DNA sequence: GATCATATTGTCCAGACAGT
DNA sequence: ACTGTCTGGACTGGTCGGCGCTATGATC
């Protein structure tokens, strides 16, 4: 692969529906996203995402 | 080899020119400041291109 | 580079019929059939025609005096 | 040599075979005496020293 | 052509035959063969490369006639089977 | 339908690998590295101050330049890769950075200097023999087959041999049974 | 103790002296490699 | 433009050792 | 007297050939 810039990337992430991590905290029932190995937010159905 | 990441001639040849361009960083602000301590202020600032 | 003059096992001179059979085989012609009609039967010469790949005019576009 | 019919019908097929690059030509080196090295008195290395 | 004696016993000649190979060596044991006086006749090569052109012979008679004048009659019926291929391919060819 | 047959995959396969080739990746790497990651150097270096009152200089845009060596008798010519095998030279272009010199806070005229001489890959967006034709590679010398990828430092051909190295900034999980401990290691 | 060199790259005929030379240059092309020519004398090829 | 001092200070096995 | 910890060390032989590397800043 050839590296894209990450921020749009996030932002499309956010756009689509997941929820920022600073805005809910991880929970069991919750799914943790992950962008490059960073933990960039939660999301409640995975599988949908 | 999710966990493996592959380190090709671009970010290598980065880091290369990263190192160079420290030590020629350097070089030009010891250069720059011996040229003022030594021609003068008058010198530095009567043509500074 | 060049096609060999003679077959590497029996000796049969096979260079002179190399360019008929290439320019036979490009023409859509069955390749077996054109061995045949050349005289080539034994197939150790079939295996030097065949097995042949010219490549003396991307050599002689470098000069080297 | 004898001229007669083998016992046995012998496998013949056509392989491709490839000449490697190792030539006994390359790897004959035979030496009785010549040049020492300077520090311990003992024969150099190499095939073309 | 040139011969070179190995050793001689009261009926056995081991010699060499420089400047020939296998295709006469075993032509010419092959015809002593055909001799009823001879008990043994045999010839090797000792090594390809240094005794390439040097096969080594071996015969061996009953005592009634010498190992060279068994050699002699063998050379004789080479060369007198050859004489008459040539003559009826010659023949033949016509 | 009938299912697809594997002839057709292999015409599909053979259309990707005469799409791409063989060395796309060293050709990637450094093009990316030469859009933008000099750049990005720059910029994370940001500027040099030296030891005078109220000056310092700010670095600018960096560009290269086309493949050409400087004769020592002075003159300017391009360089290709023959030439740079047979006299031993480095197959190399100039660099050029525009430094802005700022005096009393108020930067002044743009200044731009060479820095430096950067080799090039072979038949890379900066090589000379990108986007030529066999019958020009050829009347350069060049063999029409050859990949490229490589650098020519001093007339010897280099190749740079990538490393599995693993993924960083990420953290893995490992039992020791020997130690009887349980560590996570990464590297940043 | 001058010599007559073929340029790599025009083919053309370059007389210079390598003792005495400034620049090792065609001066037809200006390219500065050259190729010492054959030497019409003969020799004795076995074949194989 | 030529010279001259100076140039920085990779796991595992076995033996010795503080700690309890 | 045991037990976990710090430190030192050695890392199969030969052969083939290649490819770099062995100064620099400041007067006079
Ligand atoms: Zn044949
Ligand atoms: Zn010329």
């Amino acid at each position: 692969t050839t590296g894209i810039p990450e921020r749009e990337v996030r932002e499309y992430l956010m756009k689509m529906g997941v929820v920022p991590i600073e805005e809910r905290r991880p929970a069991p029932g919750l799914y943790r996203v992950y962008l490059n190995g960073v933990l960039i937010g939660t999301v409640e159905d995975g599988r949908k995402l | 080899y999710a966990n493996k990441r592959l380190k090709l001639a671009g970010d290598l040849l980065k880091d290369l020119f990263r190192v160079a361009f420290g030590q020629l960083v350097k070089d030009m602000q010891y250069q720059m400041t011996k040229t003022y301590q030594r021609k003068g202020e008058r010198y530095t600032f009567e043509n500074i291109q | 580079m060049i096609v060999p003059v003679r077959c590497f096992t029996c000796g049969k001179v096979l260079a002179d019929k190399y360019y008929e059979f290439k320019k036979r085989v490009e023409a859509g012609e069955d390749p077996g059939k054109v061995l045949d009609d050349l005289g080539v039967e034994r197939y150790c010469c079939r295996r030097t025609l065949l097995s042949h790949v010219e490549l003396i005019d991307q050599v002689m576009v470098y000069k080297v005096y | 040599i004898t001229g007669r019919r083998l016992e046995a019908d012998i496998f013949i097929g056509v392989i491709y075979y490839q000449r490697l690059h190792h030539m006994v030509a390359d790897k004959m080196h035979a030496r009785s005496r010549g040049p020492v090295q300077v520090l311990t008195k003992q024969p150099t290395e190499g095939r073309a020293r | 052509m040139r011969i070179e004696v190995i050793r001689r016993e009261e009926n056995l000649l081991e010699f060499y035959l420089e400047g020939e190979d296998h295709t006469f060596a075993n032509l010419l044991t092959e015809t002593l063969h055909e001799n009823e006086h001879v008990t043994f006749a045999g010839y090797t090569i000792e090594h390809p490369i240094t005794m390439a052109r040097k096969p080594r012979f071996k015969v061996v008679t009953d005592g009634k006639i010498t190992p060279e004048k068994a050699l002699e009659e063998a050379a004789q019926k080479i060369f007198d089977r050859a004489r008459e291929v040539l003559e009826a391919w010659k023949a033949a060819i016509e | 339908e009938p299912t697809l047959t594997p002839d057709e995959l292999w015409l599909v396969m053979e259309s990707y690998w005469k799409e791409k080739g063989f060395v796309r990746q060293h050709l990637d790497s450094y093009n990316a590295f030469i859009d933008h990651g000099l750049q990005d150097v720059v910029n994370e270096f940001g500027e040099v101050v030296p030891d005078i009152p109220n000056f310092k200089v700010k670095f600018g845009k960096i560009r290269i330049g086309q493949p050409e060596f400087q004769e020592a008798q002075g003159q300017r010519r391009p360089l290709y890769p023959m030439d740079a095998r047979i006299r031993n030279l480095t197959y190399s272009a100039p660099l050029y950075l525009e430094m802005i010199p700022v005096v009393n806070g108020i930067e002044q005229e743009p200044v731009e200097v060479r820095i430096g001489e950067l080799p090039i890959m072979l038949k890379s967006k900066a090589c000379r023999l990108y986007g030529l034709s066999d019958e020009e590679l050829i009347k350069l010398g060049e063999d029409p087959k050859d990949p490229g990828g490589y650098f020519i430092i001093n007339g010897s051909e280099r190749v740079i041999v990538s490393i599995e190295d693993l993924a960083p900034n990420k953290t893995l999980v490992e039992r020791d049974e020997r130690q009887n401990k349980v560590v996570a290691k990464v590297f940043s | 103790a001058t010599a007559v060199y073929r340029c790599a790259k025009c083919g053309k005929e370059v007389e210079l002296d390598l003792a005495t030379a400034r620049e090792v240059r065609c001066p037809y092309c200006g390219s500065k490699i050259l190729y010492k020519p054959r030497p019409r004398v003969a020799r004795r090829v076995k074949a194989i």
